[PDB]
């Protein structure tokens, strides 16, 4: 592939360079064009830019965390993170959003790789061996009330259980409802006065609850779980502007008052270099 | 070799290879070519 | 029973590796795609539609008036505007180009930079667009500017000019983030003769400006960009 | 001596004739086609009015002055009131349109300035309170008035701040959406076709608004001497395929 | 000894992963299948036989007189019953078919009302059944309803009439659990002309109404019911 | 009008059954030309025939 | 590839794709045509 073609001195009637930009088109003009080129080649495809390359790497999507402790009165599991959920999202940590930002509907099949780590923040005799739960929850299904409820037998609900210190591995198919995920919607889920904007069950994809299968031991063990999500089999429409203000929510596309100049202001003139 | 029978349990997808631009960079209706002039 | 051995780097997890996983969902059916327009399938299909240069950076605020270039009538001789090439950073970081290059670590290739005159159409003018390769100052006048790649402007019918910032490099590629060795040059722009306007007509012309890359661009080796961050993790 | 510059586009029992056009957008490349039956998934037979809803409708205009910061117009919204098309879109349960969209504003060879015509598919807007706050129904269904971004900020209304395209973008990105420019010095309208955009084959007209129509002078307007210092800004817009679908009672949304 | 690496997930038990096991039992040999009638293949072959709809749930105990849904002789115009279609929940909840969807989580496809008459043969009725699509409020008199999709029935010698309610929807899936935006309209029947009893007859008459799926029909998405629960395991 | 002037008009033909149009808005929802001003001094406007009855009277 | 002998310690059987909702929905003795009338 020539990267650029051998072209010499002009002199015509005939203006590559000269265009009318109100049109909307931007016209593909080459160095060749405008200054007298020699041959090159390209030497390269443009693979690494490829969509699924781009979305195609674990980023890390979520970081919980549920304690294995006595709940022996406790009048409330969910409240002493004795377990917790999570309803699945790729816009709460802001790095992976602006990347699926750059494209208004996206498809494609997860693969969510799930590490937990055991800390024991106050005096332990030892470090021990607990098997965490991740119970993939799909709307509709009961919720988990306490750490060990009839929920957690999980009969029809995918569940998968790994060690503390190790990772979990699964790939869940594309469950939008529609043909693509939306990335942005300007709707409502009906035409209510009050109903909530922009946040739309199209994006939905599912849910997910973590408990600790072990009894308690005689001290408390806190285990943080991060949740790291890939794109495998990509396919993203309608490219738009990229992100330029900060994130306040997950859903919205509302920035924060006062928040600072995004173009950085010369020190000097229009004329400095 | 995939050892999984379902298609979202395989890997990355390889390279569209496809590329065309002309979507975004020409959407004009009356074809423009370059060299002519813009606007006759 | 096969015998095996493990290799170091057995169990570890990396990000970037590609493999095969059990699907959680064993025999779901996804929904049928439709066809919708505008599907992208490299971000290189979308660096070479052109963008807005906020080249008049001189503001305090952001404001819709740093995309205007000024332009005074009767002026001879004189600088119309001047920014050196470090597209990851200053003029070029906010625009589509600047903010995908920065998802990159290199980026090799010409880079397209057009101005659009939005004078009255009684009005004339011949400016002079220098880009001057890596090695010397930015110019200064327009004699040390004229001396290097420039494209006399004459403003007419045709709205827009497009200057290409051709390839002029030793190394093959250049950092995104501005680095010395891999400096890339200067573009000004100077009065050729000058803007004249019409009777009955007053004051400052704009120009705008855009930029995108040529056909001949690659960009390599992906990273984070420095233009996203977060302290907490956002909530519904 | 066919010209990119003179043009006429004849869609039902209206026409429109430019004679200082800049060739025209059509969005993604692809022109609006009714929806194929291997797309299709409600069973139901839809109804296309043809001429009777395919024709262009005028809405009220604008007027472009010095201060003005830009108008934003959502479709199908602002024709919700326009002849039969508005009443079938009432009146079925879902439709699907694309449309022609033609924005005029013509001045002399002494005036200056520069609007930019983009057409956004999905513009979600953002609230101006920041944090998760809602912007209410009413606001993002302004009808043919459009929203005017240099009016005030409202409660439960969205942002209008400009440099920002009422979402967190830079106004100087917009250009990557189907856009067309109109510079006094060589232009006097825009014309963009828009096809039918969406991630179901079909959709409600009520409750999700596809694309938002942007006008926003960029090069600010700047008259001869002693010129009034303003001009009109026209928006005619024609649906084009449309196609109704699921008729019944008729429905009742808020305000 | 052949060289490998072990990759994240290794050791993990997914309770849906689907993998070769040792048996236990090595070279048993089980008992001969015999014939039996009526074997199942797909939840997909059951949803289609109708089941009896408890429509008239305005009683305070479970009573064989929520299946029936009375019929007052002489009234003009007025509306005999009315419901939303959230197939998963409220009157749809406890038949065969609310039953089984729960054990799904998303549901497409046309379903099948049908209204069987039980009144004296002697006597008479026309009923109108109308469906309203997703977008209007539940219909508040018969012109209102009408102009949705309606059976106006003529009640004789064929008892039942069978009322399809087609799929419409923008979205190609709807939830089973009752959502907003995935919501699928109202059902209503009022009087056409009104029920006449023969002479030396009297009080009310009723309609028995049963739901069964069209072969239209899909479901995915396994999920756990929210029709069962436990406190603590049984034993024998 | 000088040729360094410009103008968009719209001409607008209502069929019979509704009143002469009292503003543009109602105007435009029938048969309508936007004419742009240009180089092409004129426009021609067609009234086409619409009609139940096939001959109407002079008078 | 099977690594074990015995046949239940194969993995899942694979869609029936057998499908026949007619012994359940139409188990009537003298077969009924849909838009014949029921009850002759």
């Amino acid at each position: 592939t020539v990267a650029s073609i051998s072209s010499g001195p002009k002199h015509t009637q005939k203006v590559p360079i000269l265009t009318a930009n109100e049109t909307g088109a931007t016209m593909p003009v080459l160095p060749s064009d405008s200054i007298e080129t020699r041959t090159t080649y390209m030497h390269f495809n443009g693979s690494e830019t490829d969509v699924e390359c781009f979305l195609g790497r674990a980023a890390c999507v979520h970081v919980t965390e549920i304690q294995n402790k006595d709940a022996t009165g406790i009048d409330n599991h969910r409240e002493a993170k004795l377990f917790n959920d999570w309803k699945i999202n790729l816009s709460s940590l802001v790095q992976l959003r602006k990347k699926l930002e750059l494209f208004t509907y996206v498809r494609f099949d997860s693969e969510y790789t799930i590490l937990a780590t055991a800390s024991q923040p106050d005096s332990a005799n030892y470090s021990s061996n607990l098997v965490v739960q991740a119970m993939y929850v799909p709307p509709g299904a009961p919720n988990p009330k306490e750490w060990d409820d009839y929920t957690w037998q999980s009969a029809s609900n995918p569940s998968v259980f790994f060690k503390v210190g190790d990772t979990s591995r699964f790939s869940v198919p594309y469950v939008g409802l529609a043909s693509a995920y939306n990335c942005f919607y300007d709707g409502y889920s009906h035409d209510d006065a009050e109903t909530q904007y922009g946040i739309t069950v199209l994006n939905h994809m599912g849910g997910m609850a973590f408990r600790i299968v072990n009894e308690h031991d005689e001290h408390k063990t806190l285990v943080k779980i991060r949740v790291y999500h890939r794109a495998k089999h990509v396919e993203a429409w309608i490219p738009r502007a990229p992100r330029a203000l900060p994130y306040t929510s997950i859903g919205r596309t509302n920035y924060p008052k006062n928040t600072e100049p995004v173009i950085k202001k010369r020190k000097g003139d229009i004329k400095s270099y | 070799i995939n050892y999984y029978k379902d298609a979202a349990s395989t890997s990355s997808a390889g390279q569209s290879l496809s590329m065309d631009p002309s979507k975004f960079t020409e959407p004009v209706k009356d074809l423009m070519l370059k060299g002519a002039p813009a606007l006759n | 029973g096969l015998p095996t051995t493990t290799l170091p780097g057995s169990g570890q997890f990396l990000t970037t590796d590609d493999r095969q996983s059990p699907s959680a969902l064993p025999n779901y059916e996804p929904t049928p795609r439709i066809h919708i327009p505008g599907k992208v399938h490299n971000l290189l299909e979308i660096i070479q539609v052109d963008t807005l240069i906020p080249m008049n950076n001189t503001h305090t605020k952001d404001e819709v008036n740093s995309y205007l270039i000024p332009l005074n009538a009767n002026r001879q001789n004189e600088q119309v505007f001047g920014t050196n090439l470090f597209i990851g950073d200053g003029v070029f970081k906010t625009t589509l180009l600047g903010e995908i290059v920065q998802y990159y670590t290199h980026w090799s290739g010409s880079l397209r930079f057009s101005l659009m005159y939005t004078g009255p159409a009684l009005s004339s003018a011949k400016l002079i667009l220098a880009y001057t390769p890596p090695g010397a100052r930015g110019p200064q006048d327009r004699r040390e500017a004229m001396l290097g790649t420039h494209v006399v402007w004459d403003i007419g019918l045709q709205s827009t000019i497009v200057m290409t910032i051709p390839w002029t490099s030793g190394v093959q590629f250049r950092y995104t983030d501005p680095d010395t060795y891999t400096s890339a040059g200067f573009l000004s722009c100077w009065y050729q003769t000058s803007l004249i306007l019409p009777p009955e007509t007053t004051g400052q012309v704009y120009l705008l400006s855009f930029i995108s890359a040529c056909p001949d661009f690659k960009l390599r080796l992906m990273k984070d960009t420095q233009t996203i961050s977060q302290t907490v993790a956002l909530t519904e | 001596g066919y010209s990119d510059r003179v043009q006429q586009i004849t869609l039902g029992n209206s026409t429109i004739t430019t004679q200082e056009a800049a060739n025209a957008v059509v969005c993604y490349a692809e022109w609006p086609e009714y929806l194929p039956d291997v797309d299709a998934s409600d069973v139901n037979k839809t109804s296309k009015p043809d001429t009777s809803v395919c024709r262009f409708y005028t809405l009220d205009s604008k007027t472009w002055t010095t201060g003005s910061k830009g108008w934003c117009w959502k479709l199908p919204d602002a024709l919700k009131d326009m002849g039969v098309f508005g009443q079938n879109m009432f009146f079925h349960s879902l439709g699907r349109s694309g449309y022609t969209v033609h924005v005029q504003c013509n001045a002399t060879k002494f005036h200056s300035g520069c609007l930019l015509v983009v057409v956004i598919p999905e513009h979600q807007l953002a609230s101006h309170e920041g944090g998760n706050v809602s912007v209410k129904y009413t606001f993002t269904h302004p009808g043919e008035r459009g929203i005017d971004l240099s009016s005030a900020n409202e409660v439960g209304g969205p942002v209008k701040d400009v440099l920002y395209n009422m979402n967190g973008t830079l106004l100087g990105n917009l250009l990557i959406f189907p856009h067309q420019f109109i510079n006094l010095r060589t232009n006097n309208t825009a014309t963009i076709v828009i096809p039918y955009i969406n991630s179901v084959p079909i959709d409600s007209m009520t409750r999700h608004n596809n694309v938002s129509l942007m006008v926003i002078p960029i090069a600010p307007l700047t008259v001869p001497t002693g010129a009034t210092p303003s001009l009109p800004i026209t928006v005619t817009i024609a649906p084009m395929c449309t196609e109704f679908s699921g008729i019944r009672s008729k429905s009742i949304v808020p305000q």
